[PDB]
DNA sequence: TGCCGAGGCCGCTCAATTGGTCGTAGACAGCTCTAGCACCGCTTAAACGCACGTACGCGCTGTCCCCCGCGTTTTAACCGCCAAGGGGATTACTCCCTAGTCTCCAGGCACGTGTCAGATATATACATCCTGTGCATGTACTCGGGATATTG
DNA sequence: CAATATCCCGAGTACATGCACAGGATGTATATATCTGACACGTGCCTGGAGACTAGGGAGTAATCCCCTTGGCGGTTAAAACGCGGGGGACAGCGCGTACGTGCGTTTAAGCGGTGCTAGAGCTGTCTACGACCAATTGAGCGGCCTCGGCA
């Protein structure tokens, strides 16, 4: 399944930028979870703001929309 | 010669710190956004760049989730963290419980 | 010979493009002239201090042209500001470093 | 087809500013964003001043107070005055 | 002069539930916050769809996505479920 | 001039289609509120004082009282599921608190 | 005014703390929370003095609270608006 | 042993009054206005909507400050649990 | 043999919760406003939405070769438990300050009405600021070789 | 002291800036218009101030034992490094959709005329709910009965 290319040594990237030194291994499976349903968020209300205009590909400005509605903005790529 | 456990996880901050390239790879994240998707709109299309700004919001999502958990396990006299730590932290900024 | 009103304010923005922005984000009703030249000047005012306070950076790396890993490194550093721009993620501008006391070898 | 950005007046301020520096075509997209976003923020929160008071037009008054609203601090010290010298500069020549 | 509020529209529909039961006054001040609360919400959020398109009106649809976005889950699908109900009676 | 037919009781509705027509013009939208577009607002305001007041007087009752005091709000619109979600942002006033002891800080 | 944050009363911090869920309360929480609830007042306040003077009262009113809480995304149902 | 401190939950989270002194608070909002400006007056109902506001998040800074105690296998909640309910709330 | 203290079963009686019964005072719900201001119906002109056509951009899909992720395994230091020691958080009590109520009395100023001019909208004509485009060359990059710093 | 690593400096260059250019669409001028709201002016609500009294609550003290914290431990589960494996990242062609143009006509707004949905009342006038008092029950520990195990 497709979640699982969210590699291990990924999580530990992420987890290194963040400040982290040592990283228990239940947090792998555990992290998958949270960006799960954090894509699954966003992309109900990209998916949303497109069907709403018709056009059925998902534009960069329907996700800064999305993302924008949620309190998390971007300033990148169209504000 | 070998380094002490520790020695480079210090190396490691230094360096995924001060770099602001993407740390996941492209492929398999845009697989993964593919197969959310279509389980609300059948046959979609995405612009090459929408999915870029999913890439660049996500990570900056899941760094700011472990800045935020690590001042937990630092809390509980720990340095590893695990996860009872992110329960927390996910509970007192309201995304879970 | 027409002026340009950014002239009269002292401004380099737009005043009039403002202005025709603001008259299509207005309930039913008009918006003054003396407001677009007090919206600039608090749009301006902030460029001139996002930009500007990259004195304390792209000079110190001595680095020209002004890249997303400024802004960041800057905006999320000053704090009379970052309340402006909690809301926002800057694209490709990564983060500042850290590493906690406890981490760090004792 | 032709779009309309805050690009031009960034780079004219930028080089008011640090004469001998520039700005990447990466780093321009937040500029004009950041741009866009601070004003979408006072224009919109203007509206619900004008909404609480029953009054029709938008004026310098009321920017004056969403701009120590919007922002914290010393830097609305800052933006009050410096919009406070630019109206001021214009109406003495209409 | 008139002062206007929802106040008589909750107690009708209080009436159409449960029929024995009533509401202190206290406790009506909560629902005529909270109802023009979400008035505001969906003004607000299908005044930006219409700008981000473009358009000027502001039809069905234009609400009806606003609705879709704003409402959390069930819902979502049952208020959308219950316009669509009302509209269909007007247009007849 | 055939009497005249409440745009409300055309509906199907208890909420005022009129009214709610005149305050989307003159809120801070467009220039073109369409009458459609009142309909189906009215329904989709009518529908939560339902769902909302539907599971309140459910717990009136349950304390065995006939008026709906302020707390009995709090205790269904900080308790079902998707209210909680709705209403994140609202403090109840006089709403009390949703009672409760951490199960760790009980003895034996 | 002369000291009045000292009239945040320790026993009513207690209260404030029983219904919020707590046990046991360290001697250091009474002057840790005033701080908090002291910085909150500043930041309300600030916002529904600006909303008065924007109508040139004198008075603040109801409405002009609420509003100010309105925006800091802490609404509160029970005064109007 | 132990158990007077748990009657007074059950108590508090029964009743819905306000928990801090009326009049008290009612000055002290008073002084915190003077240096925005003087010689304010304030509707008899503006300072009820502060208070309402103020003991609904001081008692939900209470509810997330002891999640942090149990978090450290403590009982007693201390400044440390508070700063830390704040810096990840993001006050 | 014996002896006779230690050990294991049944009512009194004080203290929380819970459910029950009384009675006196506001605060809901029901009329009558009725006077009244908005919703409604009936004309109309006109803005803008919806729906064909079709032009050509760009998103999906097939091909080849390296970094990176996968799998091992030793061993180290961290998480974990547990036991003990001190003082600080609680409890119970008496004395004390002042919150809460009612009451009178003044006058700031919220509130609403009446005038009329200062202000911004809308049109037509018009000219110059900005957008999209195509262009040389300088900056910032990636690489290789050596110096300095720091770990074990 | 040795070793891996970060730091630093100069060469060679594929590409992104910052500019000049044509030109177009919108900012600006000059004039006419009308209605929003600034200014003046009352009327009246109510924000405020000062008094006296009762009694709920807070303040300060004394005794204690519950908890927080430090120390020492035995063990598993991570970090590091190596060796091996598979799959990310770099490459042309189709045709599907976004985008722009043209056109029809559904539908909203604006003015006008008529009357009922709705909101300030009365001091209505009951009748829920709020205190205030009451009776049952559970729960627990202590003071009285009867058999047996270890001791003379």
């Amino acid at each position: 399944d497709n979640i699982q290319g969210i590699t291990k040594p990924a999580i530990r990237r992420l987890a290194r930028r963040g400040g982290v030194k040592r990283i228990s291994g239940l947090i792998y499976e555990e992290t998958r979870g949270v960006l799960k349903v954090f894509l699954e968020n966003v992309i109900r209300d990209a998916v949303t703001y497109t069907e709403h205009a018709k056009r059925k590909t998902v534009t960069a400005m329907d996700v800064v929309y999305a993302l924008k509605r949620q309190g998390r903005t971007l300033y990148g790529f169209g504000g | 010669h070998r380094y002490r456990p520790g020695t480079v996880a210090l190396r490691e901050i230094r360096r995924y710190q001060k770099s602001t390239e993407l740390l996941i790879r492209k492929l398999p994240f845009q697989r993964l956004v593919r197969e959310i998707a279509q389980d609300f709109k059948t046959d979609l299309r995405f612009q090459s760049s929408a999915v870029m700004a999913l890439q660049e919001a996500c990570e900056a999502y899941l760094v700011g989730l472990f800045e935020d958990t690590n001042l937990c396990a630092i809390h509980a006299k720990r340095v590893t963290i695990m996860p009872k730590d992110i329960q927390l932290a996910r509970r007192i900024r309201g995304e879970r419980a | 010979k027409a002026v340009s009103r950014s002239q009269r304010a002292g401004l380099q923005f737009p005043v009039g493009r403002i202005h025709r922005h603001l008259k299509s984000r207005t309930t039913s009703h008009g918006r003054v002239g003396a407001t677009a030249a007090v919206y600039s000047a608090a749009i301006l005012e902030y460029l001139t201090a996002e930009v500007l306070e990259l004195a304390g950076n792209a000079s110190k790396d001595l680095k020209v042209k002004r890249i997303t890993p400024r802004h960041l490194q800057l905006a999320i550093r000053g704090d009379e500001e970052l309340d402006s721009l909690i809301k926002a993620t800057i694209a490709g501008g990564g983060v500042i470093p850290h590493i906690h006391k406890s981490l760090i070898g004792k | 087809s032709r779009k309309e950005s805050y690009s031009i007046y960034v780079y004219k301020v930028l080089k008011q500013v640090h004469p001998d520096t520039g700005i990447s075509s990466k780093a321009m997209g937040i500029m004009n964003s950041f741009v866009n976003d601070i004003f979408e923020r006072i224009a919109g929160e203007a509206s619900r001043l004008a909404h609480y008071n029953k009054r029709s037009t938008i004026t310098s008054r009321e920017i004056q107070t969403a701009v120590r609203l919007l922002l914290p601090g010393e830097l609305a010290k800052h933006a009050v005055s410096e919009g406070t010298k630019a109206v001021t500069k214009y109406t003495s020549s209409k």
